[PDB]
RNA sequence: UCAGGGAACUGAAACAUCUCAGUACCUGAAGGAGAAGAAAGAGAAUUCGAUUCCGUUAGUAGCGGCGAGCGAACCCGGAU
RNA sequence: GAAACGAUGACUGAAUCCGCGCGGACCACCGCGCAAGGCUAAAUACUCCCAGUGACCGAUAGCGCAUAGUACCGUGAGGG
RNA sequence: UGUUAUGGCGUGCCUAUUGAAGCAUGAGCCGGCGACUUAGACCUGACGUGCGAGCUUAAGUUGAAAAACGGAGGCGGAGCGAAAGCGAGUCCGAAUAGGGCGGCAUUAGUACGUCGGGCUAGACUCGAAACCAGGUGAGCUAAGCAUGACCAGGUUGAAA
RNA sequence: AACCGAACCUGGAGAUAGCUAGUUCUCCCCGAAAUGUAUUGAGGUACAGCCUCGGAUGUUGACCAUGUCCUGUAGAGCACUCACAAGGCUAAACCUUAUGAAACUCCGAAGGGGCACGCGUUUAGUCCGGGAGUGAGGCUGCGAGAGCUAACUUCCGUAGCCGAGAGGGAAACAACCCAGACCAUCAGCUAAGGUCCCUAAAUGAUCGCUCAGUGGUUAA
RNA sequence: GUAGGGGAGCGUUCAGUCCGCGGAGAAGCCAUACCGGAAGGAGUGGUGGAGCCGACUGAAGUGCGGAUGCCGGCAUGAGU
RNA sequence: GCGACUGUUUACCAAAAUCACAGCACUCUGCCAACACGAACAGUGGACGUAUAGGGUGUGACGCCUGCCCGGUGCCGGAAGGUCAAGUGGAGCGGUGCAAGCUGCGAAAUGAAGCCCCGGUGAACGGCUAAGGUAGCGAAAUUCCUUGUCGGGUAAGUUCCGACCUGCACGAAAGGCGUAACGAUCUGGGCGCUGUCUCAACGAGGGACUCGGUGAAAUUGAAUUGGCUGUAAAGAUGCGGCCUACCCGUAGCAGGACGAAAAGACCCCGUGGAGCUUUACUAUAGUCUGGCAUUGGGAUUCGGGUUUCUGAAACUUGGAUUUCUAACCUGAAAAAUCACUUUCGGGGACCGUGCUUGGCGGGUAGUUUGACUGGGGCGGUCGCCUCCCAAAAUGUAACGGAGGCGCCCAAAGGUCACCUCAAGACGGUUGGAAAUCGUCUGUAGAGCGCAAAGGUAGAAGGUGGCUUGACUGCGAGACUGACACGUCGAGCAGGGAGGAAACUCGGGCUUAGUGAACCGGUGGUACCGUGUGGAAGGGCCAUCGAUCAACGGAUAAAAGUUACCCCGGGGAUAACAGGCUGAUCUCCCCCGAGAGUCCAUAUCGGCGGGGAGGUUUGGCACCUC
RNA sequence: ACCCCCGUGCCCAUAGCACUGUGGAACCACCCCACCCCAUGCCGAACUGGGUCGUGAAACACAGCAGCGCCAAUGAUACUCGGACCGCAGGGUCCCGGAAAAGUCGGUCAGCGCGGGGGU
């Protein structure tokens, strides 16, 4: 696919997935803490598998 | 009418004679049902929790005063 | 979606510019002949793209004497490379 | 968090030298004048914010 | 082959833009082929050098209710 | 879209060689090119036709037809 | 082996289903036709062969009673980041808290082939009601126009 | 132009079809699912659960015992809350006496869960990766709601059997009782069930019961 | 033991290679009490009048009871 | 009764009370007419017509007649104002260049038709809040209750006539009430006749039957195909048990074979279809309107600038007016449409036409119009929080039983310091149930911002002091979830707060106060920036915008109807019947209070109790779509 | 060592309350005065500050005491895991272990430390 390259499904070393920070990025905030600081990483299991095959070669 | 279908969670999460570790959850508790005893500290929510990493031992005291406490492992 | 991949919160950027093909320290020291790499054995070295800059980093540590003619290199590098004696250089 | 034609608001922050928000919820009902206090910028920090907008 | 004109089912698990697709179809001209062609260019090397064709670059740049999905070129190897 | 460039339907309407157009809003600088005139083999596509060939058919197969667009159906296009 | 008499036992088949002898589906019978395929320098697995930290070619050229040539290019080979970029590190950040990653104790990839699946195209086979384009129809029928044809006999008895 | 809420023919075109049928050689192995959450979702799909194959691990699985903790059901009991029966007292209160409870609890099991150990017999487990199917359940007993303490009712829980399970019994009979079919036998022992005749097997033995065909249909 | 995953195989056509068979009779057809765990395979007689088994390997338009399936033939209703 | 009438209409189920009809009314249209066909400044129909004409609309001969209401919708009229597009125009803002200059967003004025604003309009949409029924009619093709009440007819009259009126829901051109005549119209009655009937008989003919000729069809798993009763997917020849039953046909009957026929047309389902509708969404033919061309001259007021005598003159530029003829349009003329030197005539810078601007636009077009659901619809319900159901872990459904949330608090936060409640009993000035004060008792019977549960007395409650940790960079480890989220959190640094201190502080005793992604708004940052240096644009850190409440959210943007209907499916799912059930229904029994002068029982049986049936309306949804 | 007192713990009602007898110059408490440290949303009542006399009244400490609380057996039961049955149903029984609540018998008015002060 070509959407998913320039948002999370990033991959690694390992050829696992990297997530994000959802919690809330621009609209309806105002509220927390630390919580909100984070734009940061993660990642999955079980749609780790069906992930990559939106941008299978060029990770 | 019924109208909430939500668990929340509860119950006691670590019990007794239990190896623990620290920053684990003893307990999820609505008031405080028991207090912490030593190795224990406590959130918002009350919720015992593990200062140390130990055993958890159960001191239950004089119905309506009851504890959680970590004794050592070494 | 109604799922998923979206919900999934991103813009990020492109670009991917300009990106440098790996020759290890281990590859030239240590091991074979010390081909004495500079500009052009380097292709026949096995370390083969060109279309991109390539830059030499720091993997094994050895003791050799060489010179290479690289488009870039790492600090660690350079200071692992002149302190076995040696030379690296970078166009002008 | 929803908004409306409502009373109280969300201003956030702005300062001296810093250039920062807290964004805290405020209210203009009972006492509403200076929406001021002090907080941590990209300084020392140690410094007055006024959240007057 | 080129030009004038130019659909919908369908896909988007509804549907308006988008897709289908400049496809289907209609129409004009022409030949054994046609079209295209001799830089007010490509392009970032003060490099290339008319056009067409194949390979590749490459599902890469980039387009997109940034959705479904669409998707180049320069370099470079070839036919001439 | 920050939309350059080409292309016209309407309306305006320039310079011309220390001139002009381009280089993806725009400007300067640096490069690239000289429009508003023409023609132009070859590599390219197709198969009515002809030849050769086939881990293609062999009579419910193979073209629809081991000949037939016939018999037959339809006012007709058409079908068969 | 063929046939038979008596005894015992015995609710067609398929589908669809919680449940079918079903008074639920399909089918008169026999013959023949009849449905998971193919395509791509596609994706990812299994097994196998060849080279091996290397592995392979594409278009094409030459030769074809047969194949060679052709390194453009493709994949390992370095990761981290939004990117600039840095590099066995990198990013977050006021250096030490974490993310991913290398060293892990450590191996191996690549081209081909067959097979398992994935995507793209009808994509197991058959079946719509519809939608769009071009065209054929007023020799039926609905009407208009032009020009013709037809209405035994009897009754009633308006104006002037 | 013999079917007009938009004619006919050819074409797009093999439209699209979360829908319905159909899908053909053999044996061998394992063996499901009708659940959860989400869904312009509800007879469809994604993920999880449950199947298979390969790899790795290598008893971590399984029952069962001991120890340890957690619990507010059954029961029970009015100490709070609501309900409530008789009497006293001078209608709340208050005392004697006496009860009810899913949303009351002074109390509170049997059981259940977590951890550890194996002190004891067992065999599965976990992780990586390929292929799935399934996402309509059904009945019975026990525990509830709903219902009328109706239903071959419905909706959860829980065990087992159908499902996908043939064989024996229950006259017939998915599910109930007994029991899981690799193959052959004109061999033997049993289960539930049976043992007069149909019919396999005591018209058995001892002490009773009922004269009604009770047996071989229900109540005040 | 149903969906489903796994394993070993039977059979048909074509193909390359090997072994051969055939007018003193091939394939196809008909009967059959043999063989093999199954798919299936032989033997013999009858028919038949040209061609074809077996083994190995490769490739498939490769195995039918169903689809109100298709083309065909022929029954029932009935001598109604 | 209905329509006046002749007539017309559903080829193939409707001939009528439908349609048309003369007559009436509203309205449009002055002639290249309105209107309509149409790529079209072509042509043509309107019409070789000209307002006594033509279009549209509704009523529907004739007779009396036609009321009240314009608030809303429309249509006509109005100008003082409110907004209103391009466009002529450019103060101002920002980029780049040393610079002249070149460039990006872009306004006050000028801006039309629309819409808001005013007034009128009804044989306009319409109503009986703008007003509320004037005639006339009324249980009527309108009437529910209803077989209304009376009366007529009949031995008997749910129909029919007549009244009445209580008009569920008559009424004046979607005409009101009448009306002779008309009608294969509809309704009630009577006479006559009569096989329609009591109630059927006989007779004829043509089939049926028999023989000779020719010889079909739908259908068909196969069949060696009985009855009762029972079981079985809940309607048995095919299972059980019992009964019956020799083999085979011919003529006959129509109970079964859930008999045949057509993959139900009802119903439901499908993010299937199509016709229709409209103040659903979106476009659009058409049409309105400003500007720009085609497109010219002259006069007059007016906005303005260059030129140059001390306010006039002009080289002038646009605007409105007026007018003109050389554009153009259009008619006659010997030459039917054209063409023309043409003699001319009228119109005329208009119209038309091309480009753009804004408006209107079911005329047309593409579509949208959710789900749960003891069938669907209607009603309700979709996310969040608390109890109970929940079977003493966790979890667990219902259109189960109850009740909350979409906030609030600059202090109800941080910390430090102090304080202790509800109630009762005795006594007290405004009291005399409760206030306020005092004594006494007083594990909570109070409080905790809200719902409830837990928790609370060593405080989490009730007061004050200082304050802003309602912080920035992080997160060991866990609870919980398919995921995505969600929660708890020691410890680390920068830095602050309160305390003397140990220390506590990353909001609030907790558990609801919410919302992924996308696209944007703003402040910070300086990563990218298409030759280069910048700038535009983008990125990254904050962050604001969702009753996206159908609350994992379909597009930025969407309602209805089908009885004209289609297709794909469903016994997954309703209406019939059966089945299970028996609430309701039906019927029987128990007890015996009382009635019965006396006595419950000759009859009758308060309040209650127990069953049978399976005829009722249902429940269920099992076989059959 | 023994008595006792003050502080302070473990135990957190079989240690609590009531009734109460003893204790005073050792320790404790009131009472004592307070302009000032400090304080009272008013009062030094409470905080707090300066110290005896005084009484041991009140409070606190110790002791008697079982009227109330509190703890509470044995037996038997309710219920129930498992096993096996009855009844159309409501419901119920048998075997087998586990086994309460309440009530009765009773049991108590505590027990175990540390440091210091003062007696014989
Ligand atoms: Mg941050
Ligand atoms: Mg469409
Ligand atoms: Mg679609
Ligand atoms: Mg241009
Ligand atoms: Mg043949
Ligand atoms: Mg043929
Ligand atoms: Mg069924
Ligand atoms: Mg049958
Ligand atoms: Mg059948
Ligand atoms: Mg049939
Ligand atoms: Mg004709
Ligand atoms: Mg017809
Ligand atoms: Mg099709
Ligand atoms: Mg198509
Ligand atoms: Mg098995
Ligand atoms: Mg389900
Ligand atoms: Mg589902
Ligand atoms: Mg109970
Ligand atoms: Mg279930
Ligand atoms: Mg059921
Ligand atoms: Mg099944
Ligand atoms: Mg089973
Ligand atoms: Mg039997
Ligand atoms: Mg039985
Ligand atoms: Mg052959
Ligand atoms: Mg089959
Ligand atoms: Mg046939
Ligand atoms: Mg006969
Ligand atoms: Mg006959
Ligand atoms: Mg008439
Ligand atoms: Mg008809
Ligand atoms: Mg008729
Ligand atoms: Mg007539
Ligand atoms: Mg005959
Ligand atoms: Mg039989
Ligand atoms: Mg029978
Ligand atoms: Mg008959
Ligand atoms: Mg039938
Ligand atoms: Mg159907
Ligand atoms: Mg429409
Ligand atoms: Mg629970
Ligand atoms: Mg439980
Ligand atoms: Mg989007
Ligand atoms: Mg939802
Ligand atoms: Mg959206
Ligand atoms: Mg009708
Ligand atoms: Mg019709
Ligand atoms: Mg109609
Ligand atoms: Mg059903
Ligand atoms: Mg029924
Ligand atoms: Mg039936
Ligand atoms: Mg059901
Ligand atoms: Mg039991």
């Amino acid at each position: 696919t070509h959407k998913m390259a320039k948002r999370r499904i990033k991959i690694t070393g390992t050829g696992k997935v990297m997530a994000f920070k959802s919690g809330k990025r621009h609209q309806n905030t105002g509220k927390s803490g630390d919580e909100i600081r984070g734009k940061g990483k993660g990642f999955v299991l079980a749609k780790a598998e069906w992930a990559r095959m939106k941008l299978m070669l060029p990770r | 009418n019924g109208r909430d279908s939500n668990p929340k969670y509860l119950g006691v999460k670590k019990f007794g004679g239990e190896v623990v570790k620290a920053g684990n959850i003893l307990v999820r508790q609505r008031g405080t049902k028991f207090k912490a005893g030593q190795g224990v500290g406590m959130g918002r929510d009350h919720t015992l929790f593990a200062l140390s990493d130990g055993k958890v031992v159960f001191i239950n005291k004089g119905k309506g005063a009851r504890f959680i406490s970590i004794e050592a492992a070494q | 979606r109604s799922r998923l991949i979206a919900r999934l919160p991103k813009r990020g950027f492109n670009n991917v510019g300009t990106t440098y093909e790996v020759v290890k320290l281990s590859q030239l020291q240590d091991l074979e002949d010390t081909t004495f790499d500079r500009d052009t054995l380097e292709a026949y070295r096995l370390v083969r793209r060109k279309n991109r800059p390539v830059k030499l980093l720091a993997s094994g540590e050895i003791s050799r004497a060489v010179t290479v003619h690289v488009d870039a290199a790492s600090a660690a590098a350079i200071k692992a490379v002149e302190a076995a004696g040696g030379r690296v250089v970078l166009p002008e | 968090a929803k908004d409306g034609p409502r009373i109280i608001v969300k201003m956030e922050s702005s300062a001296g030298t810093g250039f920062y928000y807290t964004t805290t919820k405020n209210r203009r009902n009972t006492q509403a004048k200076l929406e001021l206090k002090k907080y941590d910028p990209v300084a020392k920090k140690h410094v007055v914010f006024r959240e007057k907008k």
